[PDB]
RNA sequence: UGGAGAGUUUGAUCCUGGCUCAGGGUGAACGCUGGCGGCGUGCCUAAGACAUGCAAGUCGUGCGGGCCGCGGGGUUUUACUCCGUGGUCAGCGGCGGACGGGUGAGUAACGCGUGGGUGACCUACCCGGAAGAGGGGGACAACCCGGGGAAACUCGGGCUAAUCCCCCAUGUGGACCCGCCCCUUGGGGUGUGUCCAAAGGGCUUUGCCCGCUUCCGGAUGGGCCCGCGUCCCAUCAGCUAGUUGGUGGGGUAAUGGCCCACCAAGGCGACGACGGGUAGCCGGUCUGAGAGGAUGGCCGGCCACAGGGGCACUGAGACACGGGCCCCACUCCUACGGGAGGCAGCAGUUAGGAAUCUUCCGCAAUGGGCGCAAGCCUGACGGAGCGACGCCGCUUGGAGGAAGAAGCCCUUCGGGGUGUAAACUCCUGAACCCGGGACGAAACCCCCGACGAGGGGACUGACGGUACCGGGGUAAUAGCGCCGGCCAACUCCGUGCCAGCAGCCGCGGUAAUACGGAGGGCGCGAGCGUUACCCGGAUUCACUGGGCGUAAAGGG
RNA sequence: CCGAGGGUAGGGCCCGUGACUGGGGCGAAGUCGUAACAAGGUAGCUGUACCGGAAGGUGCGGCUGGA
RNA sequence: AGGGGCGUAGUUCAAUUGGUAGAACACCGGUCUCCAAAACCGGGUGUUGGGAGUUCGAGUCUCUCCGCCCCUGCCA
């Protein structure tokens, strides 16, 4: 009674982005029940999907709003593509730029923007100048916009004419046809990134579950090569020692994965661990293959103000938190002597030490925030300890 | 009934029988009511099969079922061999 | 979810009706018997005790008593009957018990 | 495993001069010709009267250093050595000297102990036909040790079996110095082992 | 074939006496560290709760059908689908699921151990022996059809077969009542009366193979009973009405107050009754000079239990681990009237806990159930996996190499030490590479000979392309403890009753073999320490093997 | 008829806990005395009784483990 | 994962009017001593939990982060 999971069709997650209460969330509750009409036969960031006729997608929609970042990020590392969700009503609003911003911090790369909310009052020069501040919008903060293919209808309304009835097709319903223009726009544009599967293999965890019957599974998306029951595994991250285990079980959206490739968001269940061993931060790869370590001369570049960052600067000792694949720490920062001068803009290279252990292999990147706002990025460089 | 099977002894990768008549409700290697031979599956030992007769026989004479191998050995060792 | 076994079920509670009633059957007749052989019907008693007697054996047959079982139903009759009559009644039908 | 450590340092210590290094330690150099004192940052001052149990430990180690027997068999073989009929001290010694590699010593073939046993872990010994690797191999009654084929023209074997010509065996071990043979005609004796420790110390220390 | 003692009461002594240490052991756990293999071995706690899958079935040669693929048209067509072969879904009958596998909760008791008793008993299949297997009759499933229901399924009408059921006969024999004989608790013989048997199935066909019926005997496995033995509290001393005995019944395979009427007034207890606590018992295991003490995990024997509790039905055997009925608590489904469920089987989850594993592969072997057989089923079992949890084996190299590098450490500044240790030179080749590559498996079965004895033939390997063998082949891991005495091993610095150590004695208040670091040393080594618990030492509960004037100890 | 379980009621045994209270042990350098140890400055000890901040005092009898 | 809390000397508790932060009892430093205890003199000994932020100054007021407590979440 499980069903096993067959490739065929390319894989690519994505999510949706925007402010509080206006479309994403329910325009994700409606582009799932689309891709469900034809096929397949039949607070807290929600991993689902929906499979096109055109390709296989993994939808994040992290409830998004404020003092939800430090999971809202953890989730926009993990696509290639983001869908922002605008309405027509206040339109494009506060924590719609600070989404937007945290994508262009992400490295997340092409946006698909879906005006919602249409269905209220038609506005001549509403919803065609509320596009305009939009794109221009995208563009105080460098995104392409003004190539990103902008489709309106209040999404919803595409499900009443679902939620009654799981065979709508296409055409009817200027609604329900409506969103197969936002599929059909993630169809083009936002590309499908190679995934090297030649690499030894990594999957940050994100969240950690106890399968009952089962153990522990380990859900996260891959940072390269590949892993298959069967195969030892270590957790590097957090904990007092590295511990190794077996994979015995991967899977893809509840649905048995004979193989995973990069990018895909599998659950991993490990032989013999409890919930309480694993956690999100630390990664999954090959024995061997990085370890773990609390220090390190990683070269930095301090934001500027003007875009963010710091308006002031901070003296050698000074402790914020670094983001590594899918969490973030805290750590006290040695300057490189005489160098006690290092203020906005600045670009520079120090040392730091983590208060808890984590995977780290010279030529990863991480981002820095203290105060509600990310006051530097960088790459590290050969660990001390 | 009261069958003829053998017990295994030794070791792992180290058969070693024992030829015994004990009640066919018992478990393999658990008690028995006597005991009439050995053998040793590996050979490794000029005498990987040694049986009494005397006694074979009597219990065959009143009702004892020798298994596939059991009996095999059993007349390997001139049990029923009549003259 | 379920095996054969429960073929063994339905046999039990068929079994269990066979003599459930050849047993009823026995203990309505023996009572009859004694009922008699106190009142001095010697003639008709020594009748059904005869029949209780055939009965009482056929069960033996099947699954139903066996051995002295059906052995000892039997004495504690022509003891309990033989020992009624000879209380003012003289063994009429020489169909029985043993002269 | 088998010690592995500076060896010509115990050849001090038990003070009484050992060979463990076969050719040096037979030189005008066994390490004990110039340092006949313990090793350490005292060695040579004075020594306290030794406690009636340093003095047992001491003939031990000296007994079971010879060998290069780990701790755990050396006991064992001694508890062995204890059950079996007769006198603990003749027999303990005896199973001593029935160790493979020690017959493999102390019939020329190898020039130290821990060099028979190298030759033991390697192959190149043989016995009645079939070879060996255990050093731990017991040898019995009637049993020559043969070297193998594929060594007997090595660089070692050569010397090594060369020192043969001339030079005796044990009373108790004949050798056949160009066919490379030698059989084990009976257990060691007391006396044959002219060796340099009180047994029967060694077997109290083993008491208590 | 077997016995070792030390530290510590004092200024000192002798004695008494306690505490402590050195030795073994463990289903272990914790700390540091960790390479290989073999054989072992791994929920000791919550008998807590559990998602999945799998742990018991098989026979068509017992019997009648459904259904699909096909000899080939029955009639001359797709209508009697008759017939024929192997299949196939359930049904009916049968044998087995009462063994094997788990667990130790309960139990201080004939539960167990040991020795016996049964004239007081049972025992399926297996053996040897005796005699039979003849007439007859009938039902309910399955299936057709109608019906209520969400489901699981249930009800009604009607065919129908048997190795299903029933009636008669036959009586070798057997059971029961009464008489008699032997005998002695109900055993064995006998006579009159009554009562009781049974199935046909497959071929190769007046004969065989498989079954059937009754009796006798053998086996094996059991029931019941009895003597002796089996933990702590006496601050538990008296307990007892089905209680103790009787008579006649019920009951049972069978003894018995087992259960019941009626009668008698008993029975038990300091030789420890009753009560409380704890606990499964044993072979054995650890320790011990022994006598003893402790223990009862893995294996084997017995017992008991199957979520908690009661009860029966079937049956040779169960009051039945994966059968049934009911109450209860908790799990889930529900179309809200009723439904399904029990991992102390195997592997796995969670909780608890200092802590205890793989949702693995194979019926190849041994064993098991059913089968004429082929063969099917079998987490019993055979194996592989994980953890140094234990034991055993093995490795991290061997041989050269200075009146002796460096660095570190001491130093009476000359030197001493780590140290043949290194580096360095020859040197064998753990791993790993290529090739070869098992034993475990010979029977059932087939042919010859009669299917008997004996002789020949064929299939079959989960572990595994593993072990093992040949050829190739690089120097390739070291730690943990301890160094005042007991107890093996000493120097510098730092510290200054601080920080800390500590098993006992005790160390530390500015020169500390006692703290912490260093150098060096000692022990052992893939291990080494720690904590817990048992024996020893403890003749310290003294039978072996002690004591009481003043040390504890003579009762006024 | 018996009967698991469920009730109502009263006993017994064990454990947990309670304001407050009794004494006990232990705890580098607190307070008051001075009982005992040398006729320990009134020989001591003792059973008992009365009394007293406290050790203790006294009475009656006893012991020598007091001259 | 997301709320709401508490963190001040060596320990128990104040300044919550935006002002280098004090009381008590400890402890420490001399003196006396071998060293202490007493006794006499003399000392705040504090990462105000971390780090940043507004600012003339933040213990008090912003944000972020650490540990602990509490409530509420979480079957690939
Ligand atoms: C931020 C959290 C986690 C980051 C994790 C890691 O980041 C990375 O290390 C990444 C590598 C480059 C990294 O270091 N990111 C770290 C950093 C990266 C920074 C990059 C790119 C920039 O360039 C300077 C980029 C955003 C840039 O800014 C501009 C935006 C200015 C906005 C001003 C704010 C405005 C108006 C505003 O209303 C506003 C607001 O937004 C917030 C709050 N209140 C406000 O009122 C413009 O949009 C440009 O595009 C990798 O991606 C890793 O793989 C990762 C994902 C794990
Ligand atoms: N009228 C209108 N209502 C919408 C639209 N999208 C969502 N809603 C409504 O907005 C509310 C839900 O917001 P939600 O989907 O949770 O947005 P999120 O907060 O971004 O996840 C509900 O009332 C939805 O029916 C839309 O495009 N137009
Ligand atoms: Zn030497």
């Amino acid at each position: 009674a499980k069903g096993e999971f067959v490739r065929t069709k390319p894989h690519v997650n994505v999510g949706t982005i925007g402010h509080v209460d206006h479309g994403k969330t329910t325009l994700t509750a409606a582009l799932t029940y689309v891709a469900a009409a034809e096929n397949p036969n039949v607070i807290n960031t929600a991993h689902v999907e929906y499979e096109t006729a055109k390709r296989h997608y993994s939808h994040v929609d992290c409830p998004g709003h404020a003092d939800y970042i430090k999971n809202m990020i953890t989730g926009a590392a993990q696509m290639d593509g983001a869908i922002l969700v605008v309405s027509a009503a206040d339109g494009p609003m506060p924590q719609t730029r600070e989404h937007i911003l945290l994508a262009r911090q992400v490295g997340v790369p092409y946006i698909v923007v879906f005006m919602n909310k249409v269905d209220m009052v038609d506005d001549p020069e509403l919803l065609d100048l509320v596009e305009m501040e939009v794109r221009d919008l995208l563009n105080q903060y460098e995104f392409p916009g003004d190539e990103v293919p902008v489709i309106r209808g209040s999404a919803l309304l595409a499900l009443e004419q679902m939620h009654r009835n799981p065979k709508t097709r296409r055409g009817e319903n200027e609604w329900v046809d409506k969103i197969w223009e936002l599929l059909d726009a993630i169809d083009e544009y936002i590309p499908t990134p190679v995934r090297d599967v030649d690499k030894p293999f990594l999957m940050p965890v994100e969240d950690v579950f106890t399968i009952t019957g089962r153990g522990t599974v380990a859900t996260g998306r891959i940072e390269r090569g590949k892993v298959k029951v069967g195969d030892e595994v270590e957790i590097v991250g957090l904990a007092p020692e590295t511990r190794r285990t077996v994979v015995t079980g991967v899977e893809m959206h509840r649905k048995t994965l004979q193989e995973g490739i990069a990018g895909d968001n599998v659950g991993v269940l490990l032989r013999g661990v409890s919930r309480e061993e694993v956690e999100r931060g630390q990664v999954l790869a090959k024995p061997g293959s990085i370890t773990p370590h609390t220090k390190f001369e990683a070269s930095v570049y301090v934001l500027k103000k003007e875009e963010g960052g710091r308006h002031t600067g901070f003296f050698s000792g000074y402790r914020p938190q670094f983001y590594f694949r899918t969490t973030d720490v805290t750590g006290v920062v040695q300057l490189p002597p005489g160098v006690e001068m290092v203020m906005p803009g600045d670009n520079v290279t120090f040392t730091v030490e983590l208060i808890k252990p984590v995977a780290l292999e010279e030529g990863l990147r991480f981002a820095i925030r203290e105060g509600g706002r990310t006051v530097g990025a960088g790459v590290v460089t050969k660990i001390l300890e | 009934m009261v069958k003829i099977r053998l017990a295994r002894f030794g070791s792992k990768h180290n058969p070693h029988y024992r030829i015994v008549v004990t009640d066919a409700r018992r478990k393999r290697d658990g008690k028995y009511i006597e005991k009439i031979g050995y053998y040793d599956p590996r050979k490794t030992t000029p005498d990987w099969l040694k049986v009494d007769v005397e006694r074979a026989r009597y219990w065959l004479s009143v009702g004892a079922q020798p298994t596939d191998t059991a009996r095999r050995l059993l007349r390997q060792a001139g049990v029923f061999r009549q003259e | 979810r379920n095996l054969s076994a429960l073929k063994r079920h339905r046999q039990s509670l068929k079994r269990r009706l066979r003599n459930k009633a050849k047993k009823s059957a026995i203990k309505t007749l023996s009572k009859k018997a004694i009922q008699l052989a106190q009142e001095g019907k010697a003639e008709e008693a020594l009748k059904i005790m005869r029949k209780a007697e055939s009965l009482i054996d056929k069960a033996a047959k099947g699954s139903t008593l066996h051995k002295n079982a059906a052995a000892r139903r039997k004495s504690r009759l022509m003891r309990k009957v033989r020992q009624l009559l000879e209380a003012a009644g003289a063994p009429l039908i020489g169909g029985g018990l043993s002269a | 495993g088998r010690y592995i450590g500076p060896v010509c340092r115990l050849c001090r210590r038990e003070g009484v001069k050992l060979y463990l290094k076969g050719e040096r330690c037979y030189s005008p150099k066994c390490a004990m010709e110039r340092r006949p004192y313990p090793p350490g940052q005292h060695g040579q001052k004075r020594a306290r009267r030794p406690s009636d149990y340093a003095v047992r430990l001491r003939e031990k180690q000296k007994l079971r250093r010879i060998y290069g027997i780990s701790e755990r068999q050396f006991r064992n073989l001694f508890e062995e050595a204890s059950k079996k009929k007769g006198v603990t001290g003749s027999v303990f010694l005896g199973l001593l000297e029935s160790r493979l590699d020690n017959v493999v010593y102390r019939l020329g073939f190898a020039v130290s102990r821990r060099q028979a046993r190298q030759l033991v872990r390697h192959g190149h010994i043989t016995v009645n036909g079939r070879r060996v690797d255990l050093p731990s191999y017991r040898v019995r009654p009637g049993d020559e040790i043969a070297v193998a084929e594929k060594s007997r023209n090595l660089e070692l074997i050569r010397q090594n079996l060369e020192a043969m010509k001339g030079r005796k065996v044990g009373p108790w071990l004949s050798l056949d110095v160009e066919g490379m043979k030698g059989k084990f005609l009976r257990l060691p004796d007391r006396e044959d082992l002219a060796l340099p420790v009180n047994e029967q110390l060694v077997i109290e220390f083993y008491s208590r």
